[PDB]
DNA sequence: AGGAATCCATTACT
DNA sequence: AAACGGAGACCTGGTCTCAATCTGCGTGTTC
DNA sequence: AGATTGAGACCAGGTCTCCGTTTCATGAGTCTTTCCCGCACGAGCGGGGGTGATCCC
DNA sequence: GGGATCACCCCCGCTCGTGCGGGAAAGACAGTAATGGATTCCT
């Protein structure tokens, strides 16, 4: 139960007899349409109609997505045209029975520390609140950013302390890797557990396991070394790509989800970040021709 | 193939119906002229190009001179011209025609010559019948669209009914018939609704602009003469 | 009532002053109106021969579902339907 | 360089109200001679086309053909190059808004017209004629309204005016 | 009993006090309105409101003309705001028997020589078509001018004999210079006699008083000079032109018409032309001056 | 408001999901965004697609698109579908144009309860044949009596119009046929597929949960898309292929008179209103000035962007 | 529906490409299409904010008897109210 | 007697 | 005198090709 | 690789004065009757939206 | 009572119908012109 995320950039991409082949910028990849489950459509690149109708046949999911997945434009079918995680994930958001078990099993993920499942969630935003404030807290002391407290506003941009807008614009980078996902393997954005009523509810919730772990330290990080007028927005995006260049957090989400959707191990369908180049040796076994 | 009619002027089937054009423009320091075929009006800081077509009579105030192809242009669109004057207004004019039939003439001409026709229509006349700047510029905006439409089309001027022994006798027959019903109101209104250092001409044609477009008053210039002509 | 509008360019100074008595001109060789659809072929008509050499197109209310219908004639901004509907084709040099 | 002239003639002006009546075309190319013309049956004809051309029911029942036929051959045979003619532009788009009655398909073609070139070489007065164009390049002959003789005619004025 | 016709060519108007100031290149005149009873105006000519203004209220007549009245353009109030005329010209269509007189005076006045009494309108709409046929016949091999048919095309004029545009651009002509006389006069065109059913009724009704005067004879004149390429047309109407200056034809319509009128010659009021730089020896005793 | 962008507008600005036209046809073309204009490469020339007023813009055989240009269509909330033969081969669509989600929240809460699923299928049937009581059976039948309505309906068409039918029920899942009966109704069928595909993508609606369908991630569109091809398109399919001719592209052909049906159909108003019923929404000016919120079993939903540890 | 007339002159292309998406070009630089109220005033707000240094002009369907109301920014043909009937100034030499 | 000029009869055209 | 029309006059806003630089437009534990 | 910004060169076409040239483009010896075409008008109506009752909790 | 369910208008956009005021198109209205047959003259 292995799913290809493999990502593709710089690329016009067609068929030839019954394989997808890739004309990138620097050769031609030839990777056959059975091995593509999820594929990752970066800038710039260019689809063939012959290309989506035998990948049409194969179930594969495609999505459209920024440089390494840092921004979701739009999405495709989901992997395999399977529907089951969506279907257990509509039955766990009705009920509360499971809406809180759920619930509790993010939060608990939040709290590697402490148990605090058996308290009511109305101190764990308050418990919650502590944490991300410490956290927020200790990053500016370790990188020496001052830090009051976080003022934004979605309707000015630019203004205010970088900080902000740099922690603002890295956490923006992280939903477009979360939401290629989800799209990809079938998961509605809409039914979100702990936030509820806009379109990314479940976007913001499942991000929510990678705010305290990449997203934020990334930010302050990034914001130190810059200075004055530098545009932190696409700074912030481009180191954000970096950490997204191993792929590790795609392998480490994709397991999270239907873990969080108490999918049996059965079920646990595994996605391997598959990259054209990047596993020059790893995709030749299965009879792929390069050219160049 | 090509199978084309001579152009370079309007044919009165070309022009809108004596409904669809707008009811009058106003006009102040400017010297007409018709360059490229188009009417134009020039004012100091630039000049304008009216929509001929689209509108009913075109009223010319005090120090505006007008060449004579102007006239000629604006009488293909059969728009007709008036001269606003200080104290009332001062002299007419008029193209020749909107409408080729002259049934509305001709049984004009019947109601008139018969004295018991003119007591008829005098009759009917009566029947929907029931500070002098601003005043003075809502007659002449209604003497100056009255016209118009009257030379539209094709009626008489100069046979009135109850206004008569002048040139333009009918129009003062059949512009008084609405005066005391639109004009009157909208003229209280401007005078106590005033204020020093607004333009008066601008302010009071622009609210008498609007009753006559409100009221459907132009709708009502053809329908009314044509029930008072039987037609 | 419904709205058409005109555009003009290239074209003899006479018709392009011409319109005027009928259309307002917003800017060079452009004019908007609101004629009945009768009103509408004769101002084309005239513009289908006092024209000249040159290129216009006209764009008016219509019964297809976007609201419009083109009308070119002589023009690199070429006029195809797409299942009934109207857009604009530029062919390449 | 590949151009066809397609002369065409309604009993009308109207979309909806009028009807094609006569269609014939030949492609002005190479020189080769594929001369083509076609005709549609009819039963009512306007009174003012019957006295400039005379048209009846009866020509066009023993000559004419289906509308749909004689149209999908033009679009098969109009698919290569472009559509030429004097004052074509008028007529190309009733023809291709018929096209839209009968689903003939995507008429791909440059909407250029002949008789806007023609104008230019005197841009005079606002109205110009067929007879006034042709004596102007010494083409005497007059019109037979008749789809290969004004094919043959718009053939001479394009040799002739050549402004493409 | 005096009228003035006063036809300006070529030059702007204004006043000075009380006069109109023609603005020719050749001179300055200021000749009072006082006498001014009508006021043609030519081509290329200019006119201000507040010169307009003492015309209205003097009542004098403005009608603007093509070349001294060759075409009509557009009128104003006719004489002195007086209807003394049109109402007499409206009780006259009216009344058949008024209107089997007054058609029988338009054919007596065309041919006093025959019988006219017991004709009506069928038998004069007869009668002068035979007399023009024979007016057309005689007159064509006069010129030797080959006259195969009177037919004109209201929609393509150009196609036909050059005879055709003469005739019509001759026809035509006329028709200008009466209907301003008789909208300065103060009739309306629309009460026709013989004539009926149109705008212009009663100037096709007047008009035929001078047909086979002026228009035919000058017509074939123009035609049997008429040479190959030319606008035979433009032709006619310079010839018709010339012919108009003199007034002695202006001086028949304003009397014929009242006398058509049946207007007792107590209250016919005779009218001539009054020639800015040909009467100027007469204008002075009457107050007029002019400056160069 | 903010700043304006190049390629980038809100929901605001862009007209309601009822005030749009129904799709476009690309054929042998490139799809390309030059000068932040989304256009069609083809043989001759270009075209610039006006894609606010797009319900769909679907794709045949032998057509590109550059991942920039899906950026553009999906700013506007246009679905992208690739019909090419056998009917379509793959779905496409972007973000949700409506910022609320109300209708996605009832649409899975109304799914698990199967006396809520039972009473909408019910609800469902009815709009097909008002004619019809169906307030007992359950589902297993209804696909036999919705096919048979289904089957008995594309014979009697089929006899009328003289088109003899190969007994074969449209199937767009690897649909199969050359025959010109083939082509003109599955080329019309998708035609409607495209803009049920855009208003479920337009209103926030899952297109993998549907009711009678199910099994694959594009259930829901064929549980509503039938709503209508039995009473739209497969008339007017038919009426094509009878009246087809020899040597001449029927698909233009029928793709053309469906519109003509879709505007006098008045679809957009129906169609809309349709799901409403389906999932039984009240109607409600709701302004929803706040449209994410946390949610709080104890407390209805807390707002969202407050630190709640002081 | 009132109708919506857009013209541009002198505007950065990113604009005169962009707005494609919701009208059709007659004529280059020559917008046209058929909006709301509210859908026309914010694609002004679109027009605003990125023209720049530009010229930009709409006409749109209004309770005047013409028919229609002038809207112009930046543009060298102003426009000036007549009584409440909207007619091109032309500023002259 | 026959044609031909004339006249009348007549349709026909302006 | 006005106005058109042509032949000049030179105007410039648009189209196009050419590197160069870019992968993109950013609130959800902000009060 | 597909796309945007900019600098670069281009230039057809809008605009200008000057110059020449027109004073305009062309029917109605007869109207009357019966036609045809129209978009005009009202008014019929659907159609839901809003409003108003019952129906269900 | 409130929400939920089943029905109330209004009325206004929408559709359609006649229909009216315009076409154009013929068909009337008189004496001559022109053609041909009867009459008369001529071979």
């Amino acid at each position: 139960d292995r799913a290809t995320f493999i990502y593709i950039e710089h690329a016009k991409i067609n068929r030839v007899d019954s394989a997808v082949t890739v004309a990138e910028a620097k050769g031609v990849v030839r990777i056959p349409a059975a091995m593509i489950g999820v594929l990752l459509l970066g800038p710039g690149t260019d689809i063939s109609h012959r290309a989506v109708e035998l990948l049409g046949d194969t179930g594969t999911a495609l999505v459209w997505v920024g440089e390494q997945g840092v921004r979701y434009y739009a999405s495709g079918r989901a992997l395999a045209r399977s529907t089951r995680f969506l279907v257990k994930q509509a039955e766990l958001v009705t009920n509360e029975r499971s809406r809180l078990r759920v619930a509790r099993r993010m939060y608990q993920m939040r709290f590697p520390t402490e148990d605090v499942s058996k308290l009511t969630m109305q101190q764990l935003r308050s418990h919650e609140g502590a944490r991300v404030r410490r956290k927020y807290r200790e990053l500016s002391k370790k990188y020496n950013v001052p830090w009051k407290k976080r003022v934004y506003n979605p309707d000015d941009f630019a203004g205010g302390d970088p900080i902000n807008q740099a922690l603002s614009a890295a956490h923006v980078a992280l939903y477009g890797l979360v939401h290629s996902v989800v799209a990809a393997l079938g998961l509605s954005p809409g039914l979100g557990f702990v936030h509820t009523g806009h379109d990314r509810s479940f976007i913001y919730d499942v991000a929510d396991l990678y705010k305290a772990e990449i997203t934020v330290p990334i930010a302050f990080a990034v914001a130190a070394e810059a200075e004055e007028g530098q545009d932190i927005g696409q700074l912030a995006r481009l180191r954000t790509r970096d950490a997204f260049v191993d792929g590790k957090i795609l392998k480490r989400m994709v397991k999270d989800l239907q873990t969080l959707l108490e999918i049996p191990e059965e079920g646990q369908i595994e996605a391997e970040p598959l990259s054209l180049w990047d596993d020059k040796e790893k995709l030749v076994p299965y009879g792929v021709n390069y050219s160049e | 193939m090509a199978g084309p009619i001579i152009a370079g002027k309007s044919e009165s089937s070309e022009l809108p119906r004596v409904e669809d054009r707008a009811t009058f423009i106003y006009i102040e320091h400017a010297k007409i002229n018709r360059v490229d075929s188009a009417v134009t009006v020039a004012e100091a800081k630039g000049v304008v190009r009216i929509p001929a077509a689209m509108i009913g009579v075109l009223l010319l105030g005090p120090g505006t001179d007008i060449s004579h192809r102007a006239v000629e242009l604006l009488g293909d669109t059969g728009t007709a011209l008036v001269w606003v004057g200080e104290q009332g207004v001062r002299y007419y004019a008029s193209g020749r025609a909107l409408a080729r039939s002259t049934r509305f003439l001709v049984k004009q001409a019947e109601l008139v010559t018969n004295e018991r026709s003119r007591l008829r229509v005098a009759r009917r006349m009566y029947q929907m019948r029931f500070i002098n700047q601003a005043l003075s510029a809502a007659h002449v905006a209604l003497y100056g669209l009255v016209h118009s439409v009257v030379a539209a089309l094709g009626l008489s001027p100069g046979l009135g009914f109850v206004h008569t022994g002048h040139d333009r006798s009918f129009i003062y027959d059949v512009a008084d018939l609405y005066k005391a019903e639109i004009t009157v109101p909208i003229a209280f209104a401007v005078a106590a609704e005033a204020e020093e250092g607004q333009d008066i001409g601008q302010l009071a044609r622009l609210r008498t602009r609007d009753a006559f477009v409100d009221g459907k008053i132009l709708k009502r210039m053809v329908k009314d003469l044509q029930t008072l002509l039987e037609i | 009532m419904p709205m058409t509008v005109i555009t003009l360019k290239n074209v003899p100074q006479s018709l392009r002053g011409d319109l005027t008595r009928w259309m307002q001109e917003i800017a060079t060789g452009v004019y908007v109106g609101n004629f009945n659809s009768r009103i509408r072929e004769y101002l084309w008509r005239r513009v289908q021969e006092t024209m000249g050499a040159g290129e216009a197109s006209m764009c008016f209310a219509a019964r297809n579902e976007l609201g419009y219908d083109f009308l070119t004639e002589n023009a690199s901004r070429s006029v195809i339907d797409y299942d009934g509907l109207p857009l604009i084709f530029i062919p390449k040099e | 360089i590949r151009y066809v002239v397609i002369d065409i003639e309604t009993d009308g002006k109207d979309a909806k109200r009028n009807h094609i009546l006569e269609i014939g075309a030949i492609r002005c190319e190479d020189g080769k001679e594929t001369h083509f013309t076609a005709l549609i049956s009819g039963d009512a004809v306007p009174p003012s086309i019957t006295k400039l051309t005379g048209i009846t029911a009866t020509l066009l029942q023993k000559e004419g053909q289906e509308e749909k036929k004689v149209l999908t051959a033009f679009r098969e045979f109009i698919g290569d190059d472009d559509l030429v003619g004097y004052h074509v532009s008028f007529d190309i788009e009733f023809l291709r808004q018929a096209f839209k009655k009968y689903g003939l398909g995507y008429l791909k073609n440059k909407t250029h017209d002949l008789l806007r070139i023609v104008k230019k070489e005197q841009l005079f007065q606002a109205d110009y004629k067929l007879e006034t164009s042709l004596q102007s390049y010494g083409i005497h002959k007059k019109v037979p309204h008749r789809a290969l003789g004004d094919a043959e005619l718009v053939k001479c004025l394009a040799k002739k005016l050549n402004k493409f």
